[PDB]
């Protein structure tokens, strides 16, 4: 159809004219939506150190057809790297919304 | 010619299924149904599970009957094996697996007299369900069918239910089936559609109500000697008027002939629960074995190639409604908005063995 | 005379509407059923009963399970034939209740209920632990809102 | 290890204002009316128990959800953004259900694609237990005082062009 | 004194039109569970905070005016027209010499609200529900008006407290119910077929208050066609086969309003979708030909008197 | 009229509501619609009773254990 | 209903083991709890539906054991406790303490629920809200019959 796009939690790729919030009309500019739940801290900072990763990763995984399949392992290890980071103490949850259900697993004492 | 999207939340609660149409004006002229909506997997699924863990895997093709997508995939390994089922058994799933028919075809017209109430149908819907928690303990999720049989004994409020069951449904039937030619709505708004004959849907795919519905008795189990069919009342219907109305008489028909065999099959008690269990693990053999049985939308199948192991080397399943599916490319051409509710009703189908 | 023919085709559907208003009005006459809050048999397969002690050895509920879920860990102890079991943890957002080991198990502690009311607030929550499975749920007769289901009759027309 | 949230005060400590939030929020934990959303298995419970796809806050998923279906599913929680949130009322929404395990086109829970309060034990149960549902979301939404109103956008973005090929 | 008395009547019955919504709701969600198997009565005021509390939600569609005045348009076109109902031989809001006139009027001026509702949403959906809503608002309303003038041809007044005495001359006879049940029966179709109800969407972009006002402008629609069944056939006050004959007028015209309402959502529930071809097929071939009809036969009906 | 108005909203709406209990099953669809009309008809005069909700849940003859 | 008063508070913060005997009629239990947090204090959910052990999950930092679907290993890994993380997940300091809201009242052993309000009165700031086995009316009674 239109929608082309593999969005998850904390990664949408949203390949549409949406400079501002206001949605749109679709185009090769893909907007990155990042955490649309509330679910971890985010600062702004880190957000810039994630959004340069992933436009490293999106700069050296193009040049084959930028299909739906390199979308899927473009978010995958997107999720991949913002779970490494939020391990490492990088990314630390919210608790400011109504679930907070640790969806990467709690800390250990390790 | 403005694009329908057709979205995933319809107008109508029949599943979730993609009919885009160019429709010039309101005449809907092409169809490209989409699918792989409501998906499993079940066949590499059930290449990698055994018989005992795709055997609760079997619920999700035709919920509105259960009974069929268990039985088909029971009497595979019955007759692979060549194992006996005892008469009693046998004609206690006979009765359920037509008390399971009875369950599809007014689960069918539920909503399909909604689209075009609810309680209505769920006065009897109660007591169905009670004979179905009287017959396995579940509403429609049973796990109750072996080799040898049901898998537990019939208890005796079930057996009086059942008797009960004749002269609790049968009036209710009788009394809904005078709607159609006292109410003239009916007569006009889903009268026309369905212009199929005998030798167009026996070259196409079709069958079940759709091949019934030109005026033809077909029956597998007539046909394939099956069940003792030959011994109980029979009348496939010939309704040869081949529109919507005349798939709704096949349809009270078909419940009619359930009645009627179950009604037979009241006092008949030729037998035990599970006939050769030695041990509570076996495994299948490896034959060219075919396996099909009709079913409320029309020979449901399943295919299988052994592998002499505890998983099947292949599994693939023809499911009939998703054969029914191809003819409205066809049924498409020259009808509109409002017709194509009446369509997607009298194809009966649901997507649970669409996708699969 | 075509809007004649107009006429007579709503003299029948006046027929067919009086006829069917008197079916709905009839239909309307379901009074002493209403299913409805409170504010079955043994087979509802609903909350799965467990026992600690008499659960031993082979592991059948991790085999026999569509998709393997109870995570059981043993360590032998030796010249004793004892596992060592721990932590029967049950995730019931991976349960389907579709109830194979119910059955199938050759210990047979593993029992259902009728207990279905296990909506709850975070998905962490639902890996219950094996004393969590092993408490009795209600004795439904025992209610103040709560009456006798019609599990044996049917259209009782008692309660009124 | 988590984060810190503001917690200054709470200004609207009126007898009015209070209780204009108690009644808004009880009359919230009141009036559920969702938009149904069946289509699958959890579609029997609606026959026991509107259209516009942005009407309807308080819908919970009574569905399969796959891959294919989260496009569609995620737009139409974009249609229901800001106010309510869902409640997950299948195994599938939850874990995956029974095909945790292998399944490709099916996500395994929408807990990593949409915020969910309450989780179901999933297969169809009685029809009580999505009443009891509503209650425990209706004690959840009273313990929600509308968070004193408080409001935060990210809008990460690259303005560089893709090495994009086409069909 | 110069305004507290003649806006307290206005008040008075924006406060019972409140209320009588508020009666739809539950008494549809009564007859509901009648054929469907306390806190119930305020759980639609639960459903109009849950409607009124919400999000604006606006998309980027530049229609911001008539995104607003949109729903708020089709909530005027009837609640401006509910100036018009004798309760009683008093109480009436004005005394309105053009009584029933102004009624179609308004009523008139709703596919106004309904286009500028399919405007309003940028949305294809709620562009065709708007095109097909605002055509049966006009297609339902020439036998509507019809019958309104065959009744008011009878009574020889537009006036509706006029019509109201005038159907209590002959007695219980004298109604409009013996006088013509044929247009009785225009005036049902035309009622329950024109608020998208007898048969049948278009707000897929407005939400929030404008969802609201949608759904108390079809609900006070509702109303308004269930008084005017009260007060063109039924009768107004009359029961003939001070202060006090106000208060039990008021209330012989809810317990009509009340009737209406059962027989109106019963048929609902008994009757389904005319699937928008029979719909017009009716209102044009059928419906306005007899409605011309049986207003030829009123015509030759009142040389004698 | 104030006192007319008291007797209404007061007097009134307990009793319908009472009725609307007592007479909830054991009724006519001729009952349960003059019943409906009467309901419709009474609307307003409920609004001091429809929180409030003090004899209503009895069905045994149980005690207090809470 | 609506009775204006906020002794649930006081019940709270003086004996803080009651239980909440209130029915299935809709949300009219969440109301103390919107109370208790719009005093700045913070609370989270538990239900001892499912809920064994309860002073060995609320701390001793009770096992993980993520459920694998036949495809992965045991992982006999230890998730972090109940309430001592939730004490741990206060960052400011002006939250006075935390309330554990519990929602199961049946199935939950009265030895165990002693256990579990004794574990209240371990730490000062933790508040026990559990259930009341579903009264018909909205009643506060304490921690006396476990
Ligand atoms: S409960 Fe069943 S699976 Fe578990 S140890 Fe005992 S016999 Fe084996
Ligand atoms: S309850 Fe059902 S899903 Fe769970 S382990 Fe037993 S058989 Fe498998
Ligand atoms: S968990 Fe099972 S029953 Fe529930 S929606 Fe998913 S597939 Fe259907």
């Amino acid at each position: 159809g239109q929608w082309l796009s593999s969005v998850t939690r904390h990664v949408r790729i949203y390949a549409a004219y949406i400079d501002p919030e206001t949605c749109e009309s679709q185009m090769d500019k893909l907007t990155l939506i990042l955490d649309p739940t509330e679910e971890f801290v985010w600062d702004d900072e880190s957000c810039n150190k994630v959004y340069s990763y992933f436009q490293e990763l999106v700069d050296h995984y193009e040049g084959a057809p930028l299909t739906e399949y390199t979308l899927r392992l473009i978010g995958s290890d997107v999720e991949h790297y913002i779970r490494k980071m939020l391990f490492d103490g990088e990314i630390q949850y919210n608790m400011d919304a109504r679930v907070l259900n640790f969806s990467m697993g709690k800390p250990r004492v390790q | 010619l403005m694009i329908v999207n057709m979205g995933p939340h319809h107008p109508s609660m029949h599943g979730v299924l993609r009919l885009i149409v160019t429709l010039d004006g309101e005449d809907v002229v092409d169809c490209e149904p989409i699918l792989g909506y409501l998906h499993r997997g079940m066949e590499k699924i059930a290449e990698n599970r055994a018989i005992i863990q795709y055997l609760p895997y079997v619920t999700r093709w035709d919920y509105l009957a259960t009974m069929f997508t268990e039985a088909i995939t029971v009497n595979g390994p019955e007759q692979l094996g060549n194992i006996q089922v005892p008469k009693r058994a046998s004609y206690i799933r006979v009765i359920m697996l037509e008390l399971s028919r009875i369950a599809s075809h007014l689960l069918w017209l539920g909503p399909f007299m909604a689209d075009i109430p609810f309680f209505y149908i769920f006065r009897e819907r109660e007591f169905v369900y009670d004979l179905f928690e009287a017959a396995t303990g579940m509403r429609m999720m049973h796990n109750f069918f072996r080799i040898g049989g049901i898998a537990a004994d019939l208890p005796y409020g079930w057996i009086d239910k059942c008797l009960d069951f004749c002269d609790y449904f049968l009036t209710e039937v009788v009394e809904y089936q005078k709607l159609i030619t006292r109410n003239p709505i009916f007569l006009e708004r889903v009268e026309g559609v369905g212009i199929i004959g005998g030798e167009e849907a026996i070259n196409w795919g079709l069958s079940g109500p759709m091949l019934r519905a030109s005026g033809i008795p077909w029956d597998l189990r007539k046909i394939d000697r099956y069940e003792s069919y030959d011994e109980f009342e029979w009348e496939i219907q010939w309704q040869k008027q081949g529109d919507s109305l005349a798939r709704y008489l096949v349809r009270l028909s078909e419940m009619t002939e359930s009645i009627k065999i179950i009604q037979q099959a009241l006092e008949g008690l030729p037998y035990r629960f599970i006939s050769k269990k030695p041990s509570p693990t076996f495994e299948l053999s490896k034959q060219e074995l075919y396996v099909r049985v009709e079913a409320p939308k029309g020979e449901l199948g399943i295919f299988l190639i052994g592998d002499q192991s505890g998983f099947p080397w292949r599994w693939k399943i023809r499911p009939p409604g998703f054969i029914n599916l191809q003819i409205l490319p066809e049924l498409v051409k020259r009808m509109k908005l409002a017709d194509i509710m009446t369509i997607l009703g009298s194809i009966d189908i649901i997507m649970g063995e669409v996708d699969r | 005379t075509g809007f004649m023919n107009y006429g007579q085709q709503t003299l029948r559907a006046a027929r067919y509407i009086g006829q069917g208003f008197m079916i709905t009005l009839s239909h309307t006459n379901r009074l002493p059923v209403t299913i409805q809050y409170p504010y079955t048999s043994e087979r509802f397969r609903g909350r799965i009963h467990f026992e600690f002690d008499k659960c031993i050895a082979c592991e059948v509920c991790v085999r026999v399970c569509p998709i393997d879920l109870p995570v059981v860990d043993w360590k032998l102890e030796t010249n004793i034939r004892k596992k060592r079991l721990l932590n029967y943890s049950i995730d019931f957002g991976i349960c389907i209740f579709c109830g194979n080991c119910v059955e199938y198990c050759p210990t047979n502690c593993l029992s259902m209920t009728e207990e279905y009311e296990f909506s709850t607030y975070d998905r962490h929550e639902l890996n219950y632990n094996q004393i969590a499975l092993g408490r009795l749920p209600m004795s439904v007769i025992d209610d103040y809102t709560i009456r006798t289901i019609w599990n044996s009759p049917q259209t009782k027309n008692g309660v009124n | 290890s988590i984060k810190f949230p503001i917690l200054d005060r709470t200004t609207k400590n009126s007898v009015i204002s209070t209780t204009l939030n108690d009644l808004s929020n009880w009359s919230r934990l009141s009036s559920l009316w969702p938009l149904l959303y069946g289509t699958s298995c959890c579609f029997i419970e609606f026959a026991s128990l509107r259209s516009s796809p942005r009407q309807a806050d308080l819908i919970l998923t009574a569905g399969t959800v796959t891959m294919k279906m989260a496009p569609s599913l995620v737009r139409l929680y974009e249609q229901m953004p800001e106010p309510k949130y869902v409640i997950a009322m299948g195994a599938c929404t939850i874990t995956g259900g029974m095909f945790s395990t292998d399944s490709y086109s099916t996500v395994r829970g929408v807990d990593k694609l949409i915020p969910v309060d309450v989780y179901l034990p999933g297969c169809p149960p009685k029809p009580e237990a999505v009443i009891d549902a509503i209650t425990k979301l209706r004690k959840k939404i009273a313990r929600e005082i509308y968070k004193d109103r408080i409001r935060r956008c990210f809008t990460t973005n690259h303005k560089f062009f893709v090495v994009r090929s086409p069909h | 004194y110069g305004l507290i008395w003649i806006f307290v009547p206005i008040f008075s019955l924006v406060l019972g039109i409140i209320t009588g919504v508020l009666v739809i709701v539950w008494l549809e969600r009564e007859i509901s569970a009648g054929i469907q198997q306390p806190l119930g009565i305020l759980q639609a005021l639960a459903d109009g905070t849950k409607l009124l509390f919400k999000e604006n939600l606006r998309p980027s569609r530049g229609n911001t005016p008539l995104f607003s005045i949109g729903p708020s348009i089709a909530v005027i076109s009837i609640l401006l027209s509910y100036s018009v109902i004798p309760f009683s031989n008093h109480l009436v809001l004005a005394d309105l010499n053009i009584g029933i006139f102004l009624w179609i009027a308004i009523s008139s001026i709703a596919p106004i609200g309904l286009l500028m509702s399919g405007y309003g949403s940028n949305n294809k959906y709620s562009f065709l529900g708007g095109l097909r809503a605002a055509a049966q608002s006009i297609s339902y309303e020439i036998p509507l008006t019809l019958c309104v003038l065959s009744i008011s041809l009878l009574s020889n007044s537009l006036s509706t407290v006029d019509i109201v005495e005038a159907q209590s001359k002959y007695g219980f006879w004298g109604w409009n119910l013996w006088r013509q049940p044929i247009g009785f029966i225009i005036f049902l179709i035309s009622s329950l077929a024109e608020c998208e109800r007898l048969p049948f969407g278009y707000q897929t972009e407005y939400s929030g208050i404008k969802f609201g006002l949608f759904y108390v402008a079809s609900y006070l629609n509702l109303l308004i066609s269930s008084l005017f069944v009260t007060v063109l056939y039924l009768g107004g006050w009359n029961i003939s086969i001070q202060i006090f004959g106000t208060t039990i007028g008021i209330f012989i015209t809810l317990a009509k309003t009340y009737l209406f309402l059962f027989v109106s959502i019963a048929t609902r529930w008994t009757l389904p979708r005319l699937r928008m071809d029979q719909l017009l097929n009716l209102g044009w071939k059928f419906l306005l030909p007899i409605s011309l009809g049986n207003l030829l036969l009123t015509t030759s009906f009142q040389l004698f008197s | 009229i104030g006192i007319i108005s008291v007797w209404y909203f007061l007097v009134m709406p307990p009793i319908i509501m009472n009725w609307l209990r007592v007479r909830w099953y054991r009724r006519k669809f001729f009952e349960m619609y003059l019943q409906f009309m009467f309901v419709f008809m009474f609307f307003p005069g409920l609004l001091l009773w429809a929180p409030f909700l003090n004899f209503r849940k009895f069905p045994r003859d149980p005690n207090m254990k809470n | 209903v609506k009775p204006d008063i906020g002794q649930w508070l006081q019940d709270v913060e003086e004996h803080k083991a009651i239980a909440i005997y209130a029915p299935h009629e809709g949300g009219y239990e969440g109301r103390y709890l919107n109370r208790l947090k719009m005093q700045g204090y913070y609370f989270l959910d538990i239900s001892a539906r499912g809920l064994g052990d309860p002073e060995t999950t609320l701390l001793k930092n009770y096992p993980v054991c993520p459920a694998h679907l036949g495809k992965q290993p045991i992982a006999r890994w230890y998730y972090p406790p109940e309430v001592d993380y939730r004490l741990a997940a206060l960052p400011p300091s002006a939250k006075g303490l935390v309330v554990w809201v519990l929602e199961a009242k049946v199935l939950s052993k009265s030895e165990l629920q002693f256990l579990a309000l004794l574990p209240s009165l371990r730490p000062n700031v933790r508040v026990i809200a559990e259930c009341g086995n579903w009264r018909k009316f909205v009643w506060k009674p304490l921690a006396e019959i476990a």
